[PDB]
């Protein structure tokens, strides 16, 4: 199961009478609920998204710098201009130049001196962002029964169910086939300004980097790079990526400032990388918290005849599941389906079963079935499933 | 170099490359530009003053000086 | 004259008697020399340079990335490999990633991983530097007479000469025509270490940047990038402009840093731009001391006729030098050649001569001549070139 | 999708844009790639273990597994 594998997995084990429990699902982990007479279920937050955020405004990473003029007067000849100063376009500079007679001016000083030029950007060399809306952002929590059960013939996950919650529509019952009804009443908990939370992606070049990064609305607010609203004319503040030179006399260089992806990507080491599936923006942490209603879930094969002891085989020996569970899988060479005896003890102990099961009715199907996953105490035990048998030693305490 | 008389009263000469270290007459002046920058027309371009240096005048911090010609202004571009 | 014309201009007047003058010339100043019974010579270091200098180690600004592999081993099962890691051409990370039964692992745990990526350079992406040697600087010294007489026929500077020093050959002799011989004996003095300077130049793109940069090579040895020296196969320290991505089961992102020129550039912010006029690599700043031998220097049209006291005009009238001395220019309808009746009197005083001249013996040449500069004391006097007059009011002390 | 059997005992996929969320058969066995970022060839590569799924087990963090057949590498270049 894919939940076996996650590093981040909970337990919730109820007690003969629980009906509700009350889970924090985080991004990335899973939750294993275990109800007496009850089948396992494997709950988990697949995804917060957004589809088509608000965009926010968009940076210049490398500006394209055209058309430079420069403007100068004579000292006590009063100022140079050029238009371009009262021009959104451009990027100016007033300075002094020194001046004389070897320069046209009858006078030796101080001279005006403006230089401008037309600021605009690269070809694919924006950065842009989509800010989120706790409004439309949609959660999907998944559930799946903890069975080890998979259609890999067609590859399709079976049992498989998804619930979609919105802030309004935040109550579900998903019906787990044969195996009845489980209610969610999901809460989400975003901790972070969604309204607060941007996220940052750079127009694609040749190199690869990541897709994008969940940044902070204060810190992409405050990037030091010319700005502006898709469909705006000019870049704001283009002052920023451009250098002037020296005045000489009359001429004055105007430089670029360079490509800022290295300095934007130095900054976003140890920045989350999030994720976009087309018009989906995915937030990469959160978590939600769900009331999760057992009540309606019904035991699944309790009138099957119980497997022959002497048709197993070990197709998955007893292994360590990570956390502290044994896993395992059984090939039945019998007659289908039916439910499977197993039990462990602890040496000393033949009478007592001391296999807390994590799967509680193991039953091989015509289709699939054959996976055991079970608590045992620490120590020497002994693993049956029928009269296949397998030593196992569980070590003490957590490695946790 | 290109010479053209921008109906402003102003004059613009256009160079390249192979026009630096040359002199180019314009009206009834001459201009001599020294620019070393220089390179084939495009949007990365420089445009400024060519001064008007009084009749036997040493020329000094100009890369573009003119002669019996008024008005006169260097355009380049630095491509190729 | 283009040492009028200088922000940095220093005065050297020698006394009747003087013939050695010592004086430090600091690159973009110029020093005027004036000694009694001899003319004025400009004096000034005209640049420090060394011709193919050694080339240093050349940085990648922007990391070309390929060809990446990733090598995965089970857990338990040792660790994974790609000869990758033992070579040049590569940049590789080994770390852990999670395995399971669902990614073809008999156990569950930790598994080794290893991504290798081959790192290269961009075209046109790369910064390059030269070292100095004072065993190998030039030094360029020019003198000129202080006379303000220009040949506009055929754009030339008349009376200017050129001397060239090394470390081994710093002593010389310029014979200023007509004028006669000016000796030299210039020692460099560079305060910093040549071969610790380094001029650093990025590889031409399509935005304007500076030349060069003159850098400490201290400084430029300790640039976080990738670099090796001309004609190496791979670049060292690749892994400066690569990030691997968190491990997945058997695959691990490698990505690029991005374009480093932004980053680069922030860093020569306020560094001194250097330039490079083909072979020739300048020293943006330095100084040289100067003993100057004015003993040979004789005082041109001493047997001249005095110009006619009726034939003057003002080319260009009394005006401030910008160094409390006053510049003018005259217009000579008589027969050339001559010796102008210059003087300055104090209100007051018509019998005494206050114009203390920095052109000792104006002359109106067949060709060029008129430029008269005095250094005259403060309050109202009037400035006569023959029967010429000119009111000028002095301002008192110091400017600067 | 081309598939190449290496001379030293391995086989190698290379796979495109248009070969995601696809079935390939490599020899008796088949290999499913789920790879999302694939692009045309190119030295912007990525190259991978396709994973051997045990019959009847649910793949878990990878986005290329095979089925019935062994040592199957996954490549494929990020241009376009």
């Amino acid at each position: 199961s894919r939940c076996t594998h996650l590093e981040n997995r909970d337990f919730v084990t109820g007690t003969q009478g629980t009906t509700r429990v009350t889970l924090v699902l985080e991004l990335g982990g899973c939750v294993t609920i275990t109800a007496e007479g009850k089948p396992s279920m494997d709950v988990w937050l697949d995804a917060i998204y957004q589809e088509n955020p608000a965009k926010t405004r968009e940076y210049c990473l490398h500006a394209k710098l055209s058309d430079t003029k420069v403007a100068a007067r004579c000292p006590t000849m009063g100022p140079a201009t050029l238009a371009e100063e009262h021009q959104g376009g451009t990027v100016c500079k007033r300075d002094q130049s020194d001046r004389g007679w070897g320069n046209h001016c009858g006078l030796f000083g101080k001279g005006s001196i403006v230089a401008c030029v037309k600021a605009a950007c690269e070809a694919k060399k924006k950065a842009t962002g989509h800010v989120y809306d706790a409004n439309k952002i949609v959660y999907t929590v998944k559930v799946e029964p903890h069975t080890g059960d998979y259609v890999a013939a067609n590859e399709t996950h079976s049992g498989r169910k998804t619930a979609s919650f919105t802030i309004s529509s935040e109550k579900t019952i998903l019906t787990m086939g044969e195996y009845g009804d489980v209610s969610l009443l999901c809460r989400v908990a975003s901790g972070v300004d969604l309204a607060q939370t941007v996220i940052l992606e750079l127009d694609k070049t040749v190199e690869h980097l990541p897709t994008a990064w969940q940044v902070h609305r204060d810190w992409f607010n405050d990037l030091a790079l010319p700005w502006k609203h898709e469909g705006a004319q000019n870049w704001n503040n283009a002052e920023r990526l451009v250098e002037f030179g020296a005045p000489h006399a009359v001429k004055m260089d105007v430089y670029n400032l360079g490509d800022q992806t290295g300095v934007l990507l130095k900054a976003l080491a140890g920045v989350p990388v999030a994720h976009i599936e087309g018009t989906k923006y995915h937030l990469k942490s959160g978590h939600v918290t769900c009331e999760v209603g057992l009540e309606k879930l019904k035991m699944k094969g309790l009138t099957y005849t119980m497997c022959d002891k002497t048709k197993f085989t070990w197709k998955r020996a007893p292994t360590d599941s990570g956390h502290d569970t044994v896993v395992m899988e059984v090939t039945f060479s019998g007659t289908k389906p039916c439910r499977i005896p197993v039990r462990a003890v602890a040496h000393g102990s033949p009478d007592v079963n001391v296999a807390m099961l994590i799967t509680p009715n193991p039953t091989i199907e015509n289709n699939g079935g054959g996976f055991i996953e079970m608590q045992l105490p620490p120590g020497d035990n002994i693993i049956y499933v029928g009269e296949l048998s397998h030593q196992w030693f569980q070590k003490g305490s957590s490695i946790g | 170099a290109t010479v053209r008389k921008e109906r402003d009263g102003s004059t613009v000469i256009r160079a390249e490359g192979k026009d630096a270290a040359t002199q180019v007459r314009v009206e009834n002046g001459t201009c001599v530009i020294l620019a070393t920058d220089m390179g084939s027309w495009c949007d990365d371009s420089l445009s400024y003053e060519c001064v008007t240096i009084d009749q036997g005048e040493e020329p000094v911090d100009v890369d573009c000086f003119c002669r019996n010609v008024d008005g006169v202004y260097l355009e380049y571009g630095r491509c190729g």
